């Protein structure tokens, strides 16, 4: 009773023929709409009549979105929407985004503040500055160990002038153990390219 | 005989599972049957019971007057 | 025009009690069945539970069964949504919604409500504590970490909004703590370093604070 | 002669009109009539048509067992 929508996230040109597929485990009884939602926006139920560029069709176990003509007012995230036994299910959602060329991150890291020390805890952040595409994989390292379980990311939406992303990455340790290493390292990876920044304490 | 609702020569048999109208025919279809005519129900006591089932022409019988297309109703099979 | 306004939302503790209202116009409320949906931060929409036009049938998802009881009154046209025993997984925004299809069906959500936002923590309200992101013809960064603060939302801005080339204020974040945090960032000439000052302008309505960090190159 | 559900002698006929438990079982009394026993349609196909129904204990008939607001009712046994 797994529901998965393939692609999870796509880029897209305006003007392009788009399509979103939307599967389920076993035979639904009935798929029901599609939704679209922006962000900080209630979601809007997509009608096939207006020429509409919108179109479904599904067939059991499959659910597909068509999008025939796409403008930049269609770039948000997908719902489909499916009834099966006296219940209502919402798919996982898919992002479509504007597609232009890839932008190498410019990387900075910023170690923690003498201020921020003084409080007994210390912040190593990392800022990822307008690239492109979205995908990204961040590391930390502490001494070229691995860290994993003690830091955060957050993602800025798509830029409405150049369409970039923007990253920042937080390393939460205490004051004790950031005095107790020496090199901090932040490892952005895309595609064939990682870079690494780094500064020693 | 009619474990349902006789009306004339009619026996009516309730599907509480819900299902689109396309599913709801074929499952008729599958039992030699039809989904009830709005006109031979619409004036008698059966409206009660077939309220907000499917129609044999695509939409619900309604008493008092979307998107039929995928909307889930329970429907009776009928013939 | 269908309109749906929702309200009831706001912070609450764990195990407590909040209860969710959806008045309607525009339609036959009584013709149509009604539902509630909710969407993390930072998640997709999950549906909760449905109640028949008629009030008779109430259907929920498993994880708030027992817990949230769903009712509407036709003749205020206004629909409810009663929850109890409230968890921090149920910090959500509400959407209540109406099917399109009349009486005793099932069918897609042609009307929405504007979300009303349920916070289920421990925590008591805080203002942020601000500390400087400093900078080291290149172009240099530097921003502010605005740490530790509760509830949400905080607003930022540089040199009361003059500064709005190049900012990224990045979505907050929960951490394990049970407070949120959220760091700002300018990218600016290095040349500007010396000459320009750079100032972050924290606003925590819920607090009814607010900071202004001066951001020194070091 | 049954305009409604027959099932072994018995003959049911449905009321639309909601109506609170107490004004149900009065309607049926005025016509030599009760509300159904859930002993005899739990099992039955009649329990499709009956549920979420006024029963005559007072409580709505369900499938499984284990919040009175008004609802429609079948009359029987006239």
């Amino acid at each position: 009773i797994q529901m998965t929508q393939s692609p999870s996230t796509l880029s897209a040109s305006v003007g392009d023929r788009v399509t979103i597929t939307c599967r389920a485990s076993q035979s639904i009884s009935s798929w029901l709409a599609w939704y679209q939602q922006k962000p900080g926006k209630a979601p809007k139920l997509l009608m096939y009549k207006a020429p509409s560029r919108f179109s479904g069709s599904g067939s059991g176990t499959e659910f597909t979105l068509t999008i025939s003509s796409l403008q930049p007012d269609d770039f948000a995230t997908y719902y489909c929407q499916q009834y099966n036994s006296y219940s209502l299910t919402f798919g996982p959602g898919t992002k479509v985004d504007l597609k232009r060329t890839v932008a190498a991150p410019s990387v900075f890291i910023f170690p923690p503040s003498d201020e921020q020390l003084k409080s007994g805890t210390a912040s190593v952040v990392c800022l990822l500055n307008n690239f492109y595409p979205r995908e990204a994989k961040v590391q930390w390292k502490v001494d070229n160990a691995l860290q994993s379980g003690n830091s955060q990311e957050s993602v800025t939406e798509q830029d409405s002038k150049d369409s970039t992303y923007s990253l920042s990455s937080t390393l939460t340790l205490s004051k004790a153990d950031y005095e107790k290493h020496k090199v901090y390292a932040c490892e952005v990876t895309q595609g064939t390219t990682s870079v690494t920044k780094s500064f020693n304490r | 005989s009619c474990n349902g609702l006789y009306y004339q020569g009619s026996c009516y048999i309730l599907h509480s599972d819900y299902k689109s109208f396309e599913d709801a025919k074929a499952n008729c279809a599958a039992e030699s049957s039809t989904l009830p005519n709005k006109s031979d129900v619409l004036t008698t006591w059966l409206i009660d019971y077939v309220e907000d089932t499917w129609g044999s022409d695509g939409n619900p019988i309604t008493k008092t007057t979307s998107d039929v297309s995928q909307e889930v109703r329970k429907y009776f099979c009928t013939g | 025009q269908v309109q749906l306004v929702e309200s009831g939302g706001g912070v609450v503790q764990p195990g407590r009690s909040l209860r969710l209202s959806c008045a309607a116009s525009g339609f036959t409320f009584s013709r149509h069945g009604m539902h509630w949906v909710r969407q993390a931060p930072g998640k997709g929409l999950e549906w909760v539970t449905v109640i028949s036009y008629d009030g008779i049938k109430k259907y929920y998802t498993d994880s708030v069964k027992g817990r949230f009881t769903i009712s509407r009154d036709n003749s205020k046209n206004t629909l409810y949504l009663q929850m109890n025993s409230l968890r921090p997984d149920d910090t959500a925004v509400y959407y209540c919604a109406r099917q399109d299809c009349g009486g005793d069906c099932f069918s897609r959500f042609d009307s929405w409500g504007q979300g009303t936002l349920v916070t289920v923590s421990s925590a008591s309200t805080k203002g942020p504590s601000v500390f400087p992101l400093a900078p080291s013809g290149g172009t240099a960064a530097l921003g502010c970490l605005v740490k530790d603060y509760f509830p949400e939302p905080v607003t930022v801005s540089w040199n009361s909004g003059a500064l709005t080339s190049g900012v990224h204020t990045f979505p907050a974040v929960l951490q394990s703590s049970g407070l949120y945090s959220l760091s700002s960032v300018v990218t600016v000439p290095s040349s500007s370093l010396g000459t320009q000052t750079y100032i972050c302008n924290v606003n925590h309505k819920p607090s009814n604070t607010k900071v202004d960090k001066k951001v020194e190159p070091k």
